[PDB]
C-alpha cells in the first residue's frame, strides 16, 4: 500500500547520556565448563552467583570456585519396557520370553 | 567507434598486405582473387573471393593495381581490418597510433578541441597482458592471459629455473573482456 | 525431489498380514524381557553359557528386525494417511517426522493380545499426534493452543457464514453470530495470518521492498537529548544555584541522584527527621525554586 | 560378514576424514611428474586441479573446515520483524531457515537418541543440508522454496547479490538535505563566484547555523526559542542571516 | 583505524564461530507475540543479543546508566545499548558433518577439483545415494586373503 | 519550489523520507561523484556518504557539533561497513586487511 506509514519497532531508547565512573561497581564469576572453562561471569558490585551456569558455549558451566553443590535431579524417560509394565502382565512376559528360551534354545 | 574500441572486427574488414613483393591481383564474381608477389619471394600470400563491392584500393603510385610490388602493413583494400593483426604482425606500435588518428580522425569528421592521451592514456589499455601459451616450465595453462608485465615480472623469476619456458604474447583485450582483468575481486564481485 | 526418490525409495518397503506381529511382539517384546531378565544376569553376572547368550542377545535381535522390520512395513500406510494434510502447515516430510513421531509413541503403545488393527489405533498420535504437529510449528510465532482452538473453530466459521451467507458475514454478526466481541474476532485474524515478511519486495517493480517506505512514529529527534543534557546537566547547575543536602534529599526525592524515587522517612532518614521536616523544607525549596528566575532560568527547558 | 576390513559409507564424515584421509604432495608432486611428463586434457584436468592442489599445499589452512556441523548466526536486528503499525510486522523470514533447522536439528537430533532406521534421519538429514543450502540459496539447486504467491524467498547469497549488491548500493547517488534545485536565471550584474539566491531558500536551510546563532544575541531561548522562531519567521532573522551569509 | 594492509581472505573454523558466537539457542522462537518481548532459543535471547533499551537488565531490575557493564544474576544480560544485537554474534550447531555448496554445488565446482571424483555421485554420498569406501584393509584382505 | 535542510528518513534505508511535508530532499547522481573525482573533494561526497546520507551519527553527531559549532567531528568511518564483515563471516567468510 504506497504511501509511507510507521510501523512501529520494539525497545526502549535512553537519553542516557553516557558517561564512564561513578558506575555500580561490580564483582565476578567465572564458573568451570565441562571442558573446564571458566566463562568468568562478573556480576554487579554484589549479589548471589550460582552455582553453574549455562556457557556461552551454549553448555553450562558450575563455579569457577571449588564450592561444588549437587549434581542429581534427573529422571527416565518411558521405556517400551516401562509401555510393558503398562500394557503388559510380566510373568506372560517372563513366560513369552521363557516360551522363546524353547524356540531359539529348541533347534 | 565502440567496437573501434571493443575491436571485434570491421564489418567492413579490408585485407591488409603482409611481407612484400608484387602482387598478382585477379578480381570477378565480385570476390575478386589475388597473390602479393612476397618479396621474399615465392609464396603468396593470398585471396580470393573478394567481392567488387570493396572494390580495390589504392596507393599513391596510387589506384589499386595488380602485379604491383606489394607492403607489408600495407592494408590490402579499401576500408578496415583486424589491427589485433596489425600488432600480430607489427606490434601495436602504429596500431595504437593507427587506433589513435582513426578516432580523432573521427572527431575530425567532428572537428573538436582533443587531444590523444585519453587515448594514450588507453593505448596503456587493451594492451597490457600478455596470453598464456606455453608455460614450457611456468605451469599456467595455455592461451590464459596474464598482466604481460607480470609474466615478465614472472618470467625474471625463471633466474634459469631450466628457463622457464613460458609463451604468451601481445594481447589485445577487450574493455570488458578487458577490464575482466584486474585484481580488486570485490571489484568483479561487482560483476 | 527426492521424497519422490524416498516415497518410491520408502516403497522398498514390504507390506504384511495382520498377525505376525502377534508373536513378534511377542518376539520383540519377548526382547524387552530378554534385556530385562538379562539385566538382571548382568546384574548378578551368573551369565547363561555361551549359547543363552547367544540365542537371546541374538534373539534380542530377533525382536529387533522383526520390529523395525514390520515398522516398515506400516510405513507405507504411514506414509499414506500422512499424504493429504499437505497445503499448509510444514515440510510434507517433517510433517511426517511427526506423523513418524505419532507412530513411534503408539507404536510402543499397543497391546496386540488387544486385537486391534493398532495402526489405526496409533492412527492417534499418527493422526492427533501431528495434528499436534501443525498445532506446534505452523506460525513463525505460533499462538496459544485455546486461541488457535477456538480460531480453526472462529475461521472455520467464516467459511460457514461467506459460503452459507452467500457472501462473507460482517464482524459483529460474527462476534454475536459466534456469540461475543467482534473486536474478539479482530484480535483473532490479528492472530491469524501473520503480518506479512517484509522480505517480500514493494509490491510490484517494486525496487523496494516492504519497509522501503515507512518510518516509525518512534523517531529521533534532533534537539533532544541534545538539550536534555544541555537540560540535564544544565540543571545540575541550577542544582547548585542553592544548597546541599538539598540534593539526594531530592535527587533522592525521586532517587533523581540514584534514579529511584523514596520516601520523606527513606531519605530524611538519612538526615533523621521527620517526612514533616522532609517535605516540610522541600515543597519550601521548591518554593524558593517556585520563584521564577529560579525557573526562566531553564524555563525554555519548558 | 567380513567388514572388519575397512569402512564404507557415505557423507562429509566419512569424506571429511576423506579430507583428513589425504596429502597434498602425494598429490602434489603427484601431478607434478604426472603433468611433467603425461599430458594434455588429463594432464590439463589434472594440471589445472593441481591447481588448487597448490592452492592448500602453499598456504597453512585445510580444506577439512569445508565439512559442517558449527554454524553461526545473523545477530538480531538485522532480521528485524519490527510492528508493521496497523497490528503488523515483517522480518527476514530466512530466519524461518534458521527456524526449521531449529525444528530439524532439534528433531531428527532429538531422534537420535531414540534411535531407528536411519533412513528416517537420512531422509531429514539431507532434507536438512538442502533446507540449509535453501539458507545458502534456494532453488540454485532443484525448487526453490518460495512464500505463498509462491514467492521464492531471499537467499544468504543476495544481499550484496542483487541489484541490492551493498556493492551496487554505493554507486547510485541518492537524496540527501538541503536540495538546492530550482529553476534560474542569470543576473547581468555578475561577478564570477557570484550567483542567485532566493533567500527563503537555505534561508530556510541555512538556519541550523544562526539555529547555534541567534540566542548568540539572546533574543531565542534554546532553539526551539528561535527554530520554533523559525515559524516565527522574523525581521530579525533576514539580520545576522545576513551574517551566516 | 585508519592504517589497513589491504584484506587478506579466507575463511573461518568452526572454533573461531563457536569462538566467537554468544552461545546459540534451539527455539523456533522469538518473543511474546503478545507482550512482545523475545525468548531464548527462541530468536531473541537479547540477554545474548542486548535489551531493546538502554542499560536494562532483561529481569528489568535496572535500567539506569551507573548501571552499567552488569552481568545479571537475575535475567542473566547486562545493561546498554542492544543495537550491540545487531552487533553481537551467535552461531548454530547440527548433529552431524555437513557441506558447503560450492566446491559441490559449484560448476565445475572444485571437491572432484578438491577430489578428482563422481562429482554427480559423490553428492549421492552427501544426498546418501549410494556409500563408497571410507576405509580399507589390504591386510587381513593381505595376508589374510 | 523545494529543497530540504532534513526531515523523514527511511525508517529503513533512513534516507530522506521525501514527501509533502518533506522536501523530498533531492537524490543525487553518480557521474557527479565522478566530477568529485574530477577533483577529489573527497570527504565531501564521504561525508555526504555519511552525512545528509544517513549518518545517523554526525547526523546526530556533528549535528550537535554544528549545535556546538566546532571544529566538527572530523570524518569518521564507513561504520555499516563495518556491518559487512559480519555479513561476511556469516559465511565462513572470515579475512581482514591489517
Ligand atoms: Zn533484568
Amino acid at each position: 500500500a504506497d504511501r509511507v506509514l510507521r510501523g512501529s519497532r520494539l525497545g526502549a531508547v535512553s537519553y542516557e547520556t553516557d558517561r564512564n565512573h561513578d558506575l555500580a561497581p561490580r564483582q565476578i564469576a567465572r564458573y568451570r565448563t565441562d571442558n573446564g572453562e571458566e566463562f568468568e561471569v562478573p556480576f554487579a558490585d554484589d549479589a548471589e552467583i550460582p552455582g553453574t551456569w549455562l556457557c556461552r558455549n551454549g553448555m553450562e558451566g558450575t563455579l569457577i570456585e571449588g564450592d561444588l553443590p549437587e549434581p542429581k535431579k534427573v529422571k527416565p524417560p518411558r521405556t517400551h519396557w516401562d509401555m510393558l509394565l503398562e500394557r503388559r502382565s510380566i510373568e506372560e512376559l517372563e513366560e513369552l520370553l521363557k516360551e522363546r528360551l524353547e524356540l531359539i534354545r529348541s533347534r | 567507434v565502440q567496437e573501434l574500441f571493443e575491436a571485434r572486427v570491421p564489418r567492413g574488414k579490408a585485407p591488409i598486405a603482409d611481407v612484400t613483393g608484387r602482387v598478382r591481383l585477379e578480381d570477378g564474381e565480385r570476390f575478386y582473387k589475388i597473390t602479393i608477389v612476397p618479396d621474399d619471394g615465392g609464396e603468396e600470400v593470398v585471396y580470393d573471393k573478394i567481392s567488387k563491392r570493396q572494390r580495390l584500393r589504392v596507393f599513391k603510385e596510387r589506384v589499386l593495381s595488380d602485379g604491383d610490388h606489394v607492403e607489408v602493413g600495407q592494408q590490402l583494400m579499401e576500408g578496415s581490418a583486424d589491427p589485433h593483426e596489425v600488432l600480430r604482425v607489427q606490434g601495436p606500435r602504429e596500431v595504437q597510433i593507427h587506433l589513435v588518428r582513426e578516432v580523432q580522425e573521427v572527431y575530425r569528421a567532428q572537428g573538436v578541441s582533443i587531444h590523444d592521451k585519453h587515448i594514450e592514456v588507453i593505448v596503456r589499455q587493451m594492451l597490457r597482458r600478455v596470453t598464456i601459451i606455453d608455460s614450457g616450465s611456468t605451469e599456467f595453462l595455455p592461451g590464459s592471459l596474464i598482466d604481460r608485465a607480470e609474466f615478465e615480472a614472472e618470467n625474471r623469476r625463471v633466474v634459469a629455473e631450466g628457463g622457464e619456458p613460458a609463451a604468451g604474447r601481445p594481447v589485445l583485450m577487450g574493455i570488458t573482456k578487458a577490464s575482466l582483468a584486474t585484481d580488486s575481486w570485490l571489484s568483479a564481485a561487482s560483476f | 525431489d527426492s521424497v519422490r526418490a524416498y516415497l518410491k525409495q520408502i516403497g522398498k518397503v514390504a507390506l504384511l498380514n495382520a498377525e505376525e506381529e502377534v508373536e513378534l511382539a511377542k518376539r520383540i517384546e519377548a526382547g524387552l524381557y530378554a534385556t530385562q531378565l538379562m539385566t538382571e544376569l548382568s546384574e548378578r553376572g551368573e551369565k547363561l553359557p555361551a549359547a543363552q547368550r547367544r540365542d537371546m542377545m541374538w534373539i534380542c535381535r530377533d525382536g529387533d528386525r522383526a520390529k523395525n522390520h514390520l515398522l516398515e512395513a506400516n510405513l507405507r500406510l504411514v506414509v499414506s494417511l500422512a499424504k493429504r494434510y499437505t497445503g499448509r502447515g510444514m515440510a510434507f516430510l517433517d510433517l511426517i517426522q511427526e506423523g513418524n513421531l505419532g507412530l513411534i509413541r503408539a507404536v510402543e503403545k499397543f497391546d496386540y493380545t488387544k486385537g486391534y488393527k493398532f495402526s489405526t489405533y496409533a492412527t492417534w498420535w499418527i493422526r492427533q499426534a501431528i495434528t499436534r504437529a501443525m498445532a506446534d510449528q505452523a506460525r513463525t510465532i505460533r499462538i496459544p493452543v485455546h486461541m488457535v482452538e477456538v480460531i480453526n473453530k472462529l475461521g472455520r466459521i467464516q467459511r460457514e457464514l461467506l459460503q452459507d451467507l452467500g457472501r462473507e458475514p460482517t464482524p459483529e454478526e460474527l462476534a454475536k453470530e459466534m456469540d461475543i466481541t467482534p473486536e474478539k474476532v479482530l484480535e483473532i485474524q490479528q492472530y491469524a495470518r501473520e503480518p506479512i515478511s517484509l522480505d517480500q519486495t514493494i509490491g510490484d517493480e517494486g525496487d523496494s521492498q516492504l519497509g522501503d517506505f515507512i518510518e516509525d512514529s518512534e523517531a529521533v529527534v534532533a534537539v533532544d537529548a541534545v538539550s536534555f543534557t544541555l537540560l540535564q546537566d544544565q540543571l545540575q547547575s541550577v542544582l547548585d544555584t542553592l544548597s546541599e543536602r538539598e540534593a539526594g534529599v531530592v535527587r533522592l526525592r525521586f532517587g533523581l541522584t540514584d534514579g529511584q524515587p523514596r520516601t520523606l522517612d527513606e531519605i530524611g532518614q538519612v538526615y533523621g527527621v521527620t517526612r514533616e521536616r522532609i517535605r516540610q523544607i522541600e515543597s519550601k525549596t521548591m518554593s524558593k525554586l517556585r520563584h521564577p528566575s529560579r525557573s526562566q532560568v531553564l524555563r525554555d527547558y519548558l | 560378514r567380513y567388514g572388519e576390513y575397512f569402512t564404507g559409507a557415505m557423507g562429509a564424515e566419512s569424506i571429511q576424514k576423506l579430507i583428513e584421509n589425504f596429502d597434498i604432495d602425494a598429490e602434489a608432486e603427484s601431478l607434478r611428474d604426472v603433468i611433467r611428463n603425461g599430458k594434455g586434457q588429463k594432464k590439463l584436468r589434472a594440471l589445472k586441479r593441481l591447481k588448487v592442489v597448490a592452492a592448500f599445499q602453499q598456504s597453512g589452512n585445510s580444506p577439512m573446515g569445508m565439512v559442517l556441523d558449527a554454524v553461526p548466526v545473523i545477530p538480531p536486528e538485522l532480521r528485524p520483524m519490527v510492528q508493521l503499525d496497523g497490528g503488523r510486522f515483517a522480518t527476514s523470514d530466512l530466519n524461518d531457515l534458521y527456524r526449521r533447522v531449529i525444528n530439524r536439528n532439534n528433531r531428527l537430533k532429538r531422534l537420535i537418541d531414540l534411535g531407528a532406521p536411519e533412513i528416517i534421519v537420512n531422509n531429514e538429514k539431507r532434507m536438512l543440508q538442502e533446507s540449509v543450502d535453501a539458507l545458502f540459496d534456494n532453488g540454485r539447486r532443484g525448487r526453490p522454496v518460495t512464500g505463498p504467491g509462491n514467492r521464492p524467498l531471499k537467499s544468504l547469497s543476495d544481499l550484496l547479490k542483487g541489484k541490492q549488491g551493498r556493492f551496487r548500493q554505493n554507486l547510485l547517488g541518492k537524496r540527501v538535505d538541503y536540495s538546492g534545485r530550482s529553476v534560474i536565471v542569470v543576473g547581468p550584474q555578475l561577478k564570477l563566484h557570484q550567483c542567485g539566491l532566493p533567500k527563503l531558500m537555505a534561508l530556510e536551510l541555512f538556519k541550523p547555523f544562526v539555529m547555534k546563532r541567534l540566542v548568540d544575541l539572546n533574543h531565542a531561548q534554546n532553539i526551539k526559542s528561535a527554530k520554533r522562531m523559525v515559524e516565527r519567521q522574523r525581521p530579525q532573522v533576514w539580520d545576522v542571516l545576513e551574517e551566516v551569509i | 583505524v585508519n592504517f589497513f594492509d589491504e584484506l587478506r581472505i579466507g575463511l573461518a573454523t568452526a572454533e573461531d564461530i563457536r569462538q566467537w558466537s554468544y552461545g546459540e539457542v534451539k527455539k523456533p522462537e522469538t518473543i511474546n507475540y503478545r507482550t512482545l518481548k523475545p525468548e531464548k532459543d527462541g530468536l531473541f535471547c537479547e540477554k545474548i543479543f542486548g535489551p531493546t533499551r538502554d542499560w536494562e537488565c532483561y529481569c528489568g531490575k535496572y535500567k539506569r546508566v551507573r548501571f552499567k557493564g552488569i552481568i545479571c544474576e537475575r535475567c542473566g544480560v547486562e545493561v546498554t545499548r542492544a543495537k550491540v544485537r545487531r552487533e553481537r554474534m551467535g552461531h548454530i550447531e547440527l548433529a552431524a558433518p555437513v557441506t558447503h555448496i560450492w566446491y559441490f554445488k559449484g560448476v565445475p565446482s572444485r571437491l572432484g577439483y578438491l577430489l578428482d571424483l563422481a562429482p554427480k555421485d559423490l553428492e549421492k554420498i552427501i544426498y546418501f545415494a549410494a556409500y563408497v569406501i571410507t576405509s580399507v584393509d589390504e591386510e587381513m584382505r593381505h595376508n589374510e586373503l | 519550489i523545494h529543497a530540504r535542510s532534513t526531515g523523514p528518513y527511511s525508517m529503513i534505508t533512513q534516507q530522506p523520507l521525501g514527501g509533502k511535508a518533506q522536501f523530498g530532499g533531492q537524490r543525487f547522481g553518480e557521474m557527479e561523484c565522478w566530477a568529485m573525482q574530477a577533483y577529489g573533494a573527497a570527504y565531501t561526497l564521504q561525508e555526504l556518504l555519511t552525512i545528509k546520507s544517513d549518518d545517523t551519527v554526525g547526523r546526530v553527531k556533528v549535528y550537535e557539533a554544528i549545535v556546538k559549532g566546532e571544529n566538527i567531528p572530523e570524518p569518521g568511518i564507513p561504520e555499516s561497513f563495518k556491518v559487512l564483515l559480519k555479513e561476511l563471516q556469516s559465511l565462513c567468510l572470515n579475512v581482514e586487511v591489517l
